[PDB]
């Protein structure tokens, strides 16, 4: 935001516990919020799986 | 304008989840001793 010149807003996760592949064929935590697609960005320690 | 790069990198971490990357190293360059390590 300081070297590109645009803006931001901040949510908080309702689970916040390294969100998981649920039994609902779904993701909780920070993960499914961007899969229900109801936030925009997530900046954390992300151990990427394929 | 190239959708396949995810489709590229899809296998890539999968290869990283194998280590077949290193298996593909071993053909053109094996990891063992040139004379004795």
């Amino acid at each position: 935001a300081k070297a590109l010149g645009f803006k931001y807003e901040i949510y908080q996760a309702p689970d916040g516990r390294y969100g998981h592949q649920l039994h609902n064929t779904s993701w909780n935590g920070m993960i499914g919020e961007l899969i229900s697609k109801r936030a925009d960005l997530a900046i954390s320690a992300i151990t990427i799986t394929p | 304008g190239s959708p396949y790069r995810d489709l590229f990198s899809q296998r890539i971490l999968e290869l990283q989840d194998t280590g077949d990357l290193d298996v593909l190293k071993q053909k053109w360059w094996p990891h063992t001793g040139r004379c004795d390590l």
